[PDB]
């Protein structure tokens, strides 16, 4: 808006920014030239203004579609897309209105104090090598073997609720003593 | 599938007063009657330039890994990733830069290079800066920092796209990661187990084949050169338009002053002003268009790193063609 | 507001004039010139002849005069008097600033500090790293206010990720959180 | 008679509990009476 408010004071080479001053001081053959300078400057200003309103409205429209996607992906759903919503692992988002759009409030899960533990790719019954398990949404860790969820270290027993049966692999461990219940068959 | 995403444009500022009037007081006196023209040019470009520093900062904040394994020679196991290992930029990354013709902006001492050696060739847009009144600004991050970001990204791939949550890191072999990625798209474990050497060899052929790919038939590669050419074109407008007279008796203000008295001298200087103001408005309008485009593109790059590189994608056509397995970034 | 801004360049000014006041006596200087009616400002240098001698004035592809065959028998290259780029590094809270002459060696300008992006006055080299840079200078440099004192020249740190080693075994290392927080 | 293959690569292997899921019956499912795979041998 400041472009329109501030440009009318310019003369663009004219004797005055005022048409009335031009008319009052000059006769038509020169008066015309002076008015015409003001016209060219003002037409230029309006073309620049319009060009920017079109650029800004195109940008805002694209942005609005981004807002649309975030409401559907972020707010109405838990997202599994890293970095789409907020940083860290997305849990929940909220939306409030903002002066020219939406303000997203993304609540994420931020891990800390990481430790290193030793993990298996899977576990097989050493006596029954075709009977193997892999962890579900977590890891098999040494501590013998126990399960922990992937986002938080908290060892718990390996059970049928945190494992899946898998085909045997060369990287799976052969366990022969404290076999977890899914392998005690 | 090779893909280039532009995230920035070259940042340029203009000494508008010098560009238009070249130090001539008569011109400056007439320029004032056009309002705070140069303030508008400077502010528009300042904002446009901040936009890239913000775009870059945001993009790299997202490529940044939390946890990553070290890159060691031999990274990749049977999978030949030496192409991607830092030599520090990677070998493919240096090749990509060496094959693109880019003028050297002279960020540390270009002012002097252009005096003691002079212009490299006809239409040298770097030396034109000190003549025309425009300046090419340095990027937000130096090369070693950008290399550090993609190097840490490389080392995070096997252990990031592995299981639930984004909080833990599995420091597992690259090869092991590939086999999980292949199993995840429908190739059974019996097959992967019988063919591990065949799979590694095919993978290696796919990447090895790319070493000689930065040529005329590589569309992604031309897009890299075109981004470069677009920066050059933007600067050529300023370098080439000062020679125009725009109907005036001369492109030189000094010639106008030397030949004509004020009532006519004014008209001639004014033609040059109008032409130069027009040129600068066009320049700025394009820097704003180009910076808006680059910013959108930067967000696309952000999504690809998170979707493509830090994860195996299940979205057909988002990453490359065919079924996505793994992506790398340089 | 605080930030790094481009401002008008520091102009080179004429130190004399040449007219065809001889060129040979003023090589390397910025002078006004008038050579057989052709005029402007620039710096003359002794150099290898190019173009047709008989035509006297050598022009470039943008129609600038870039060389001249003198009546004293020499060919001179003509360079524009070149302005010296200026960027102001300003911190609103401290009311302090520093000046960056981008692309310029300090030989043309605590004394001046030569940095990877140009010559900077008003900064003191600190061998300090930041992540939180508000006044980036380019490359991986940052102006850091002393808070008031002089601004420090700081480098932006690369923040390394947690390094997790791979094992030479059938096992793997798991870097796993033991704690957490929520953030917005 | 019937065997299993992964979706991206033809490589027949036995139908086992590791490559199947139990489902509700449908009109398009085949009725097999001889070489029943282990998940159906109940």
């Amino acid at each position: 808006l400041s472009k329109l408010a501030s440009e009318l004071s310019n003369t663009f080479g004219a004797i005055s920014a005022s048409i009335g001053d031009i008319i009052q001081r000059l006769d038509p053959p020169e008066q015309d030239a002076q008015i015409d300078r003001l016209i060219n400057g003002r037409l230029t200003t309006l073309n620049a203004f319009v060009a920017q309103q079109l650029v800004r409205s195109e940008s805002a429209a694209l942005s609005a579609q981004l807002a649309k996607d975030k409401v559907n992906e972020c707010v109405k759903a838990q997202s599994k897309r890293s970095g789409f919503c907020g940083q860290g692992t997305h849990i929940v988002s909220f939306v409030v209105n903002a002066p020219n759009g939406l303000y997203f409030m993304h609540v994420g899960y931020y891990p800390s104090n990481h430790i290193e533990v030793v993990s298996a790719y899977g576990l097989c019954d050493a006596a029954n090598p075709t009977n193997c398990i892999a962890p579900v949404n977590g890891y098999f860790i040494k501590t013998e073997w126990s399960y922990t969820g992937s986002s938080f270290y908290a060892p718990e027993p390996i059970t049928s609720l945190n494992t899946k049966y898998v085909a045997p692999q060369v990287t799976y461990q052969n366990i022969s003593t404290n076999l977890p219940p899914p392998l005690l068959g | 599938t090779q893909e280039y995403i532009q995230t920035t444009i070259q940042k340029v500022t203009v000494d508008c007063k010098q560009y238009v009037c070249n130090g001539f007081q008569k011109c400056e006196q007439l320029l004032r009657e056009y309002g705070q023209f140069c303030s508008k040019i400077n502010q528009a470009l300042h904002g446009a330039n901040l936009r890239q520093d913000d775009s870059v900062r945001n993009l790299f904040a997202s490529v940044k890994s939390s946890q990553s394994s070290p890159i060691i020679p031999g990274f990749g196991g049977d999978f030949n990733l030496t192409l991607l290992e830092p030599v520090a930029r990677s070998a493919i990354e240096d090749l990509l830069f060496d094959k693109v013709t880019i003028a050297d902006p002279g960020y540390m001492q270009g002012y002097d290079d252009c005096m003691q050696q002079g212009p490299a060739s006809a239409r040298d847009l770097i030396c034109a800066q000190y003549v025309a009144g425009y300046k090419v600004l340095p990027p937000l991050m130096d090369v070693n920092m950008e290399a550090a970001y993609t190097s840490s990204l490389l080392g995070s791939i096997a252990g990031v796209g592995w299981t639930a949550g984004l909080s833990s890191f599995a420091a597992i072999p690259f090869a092991q990661s590939i086999f999980y990625r292949l199993n995840g798209v429908g190739i059974t474990q019996q097959v992967l187990s019988e063919n591990q050497k065949l799979i590694a060899n095919k993978f290696n052929q796919a990447l090895g084949a790319m070493q000689t790919g930065f040529t005329t038939t590589n569309e992604a590669f031309q897009k890299v050169q075109d981004a470069v050419n677009n920066n050059a074109q933007a600067l050529s407008k300023l370098a080439s338009e000062l020679s125009n007279t725009f109907g005036a008796i001369s492109a030189s203000i000094g010639d106008i002053i030397q030949r004509l008295d004020p009532p006519e001298q004014d008209a001639q200087i004014d033609r040059l002003i109008n032409g130069r103001l027009t040129t600068l408005n066009a320049f700025v309008a394009q820097q704003l268009v180009r910076s808006e485009s680059a910013a959108l593109s930067a967000q696309l790059a952000k999504d690809k790193v998170n979707e493509c590189v830090k994860a195996q994608s299940k979205r057909s056509g988002f990453c490359g063609q065919g079924t996505h397995i793994v992506s790398f970034v340089v | 507001e605080s930030g790094v801004y481009s401002v008008s360049s520091f102009e080179a000014k004429p130190s004399g004039s040449v007219v065809e006041t001889k060129i040979a006596s003023q090589l390397g200087n910025c002078v006004e010139y008038s050579l057989y009616g052709v005029s402007g400002r620039g710096v003359f240098q002794n150099c290898t002849a190019v173009g047709v001698r008989q035509q006297r004035f050598v022009y470039d592809a943008y129609q600038n005069l870039v060389g001249y065959y003198s009546d004293d028998g020499n060919y001179y290259c003509l360079r524009a008097c070149v302005s010296v780029p200026v960027s102001v590094i300003y911190d609103k809270e401290t009311k302090t600033h520093a000046t960056l002459f981008g692309s310029v060696a300090c030989e043309h300008i605590y004394g001046p500090l030569q940095t990877p992006v140009g010559c900077v006055l008003g900064l003191v080299n600190s061998s300090l790293f930041v992540e939180d840079c508000k006044l980036p200078l380019g490359q991986s440099l940052c102006a850091l206010p002393d808070t008031p004192g002089e601004m420090r020249l700081a480098s932006i740190a690369f923040n390394h990720p947690i390094q997790v080693d791979q094992l030479n075994s059938s096992y793997f290392k798991l870097s796993i959180p033991t704690n957490f927080s929520f953030g917005v």
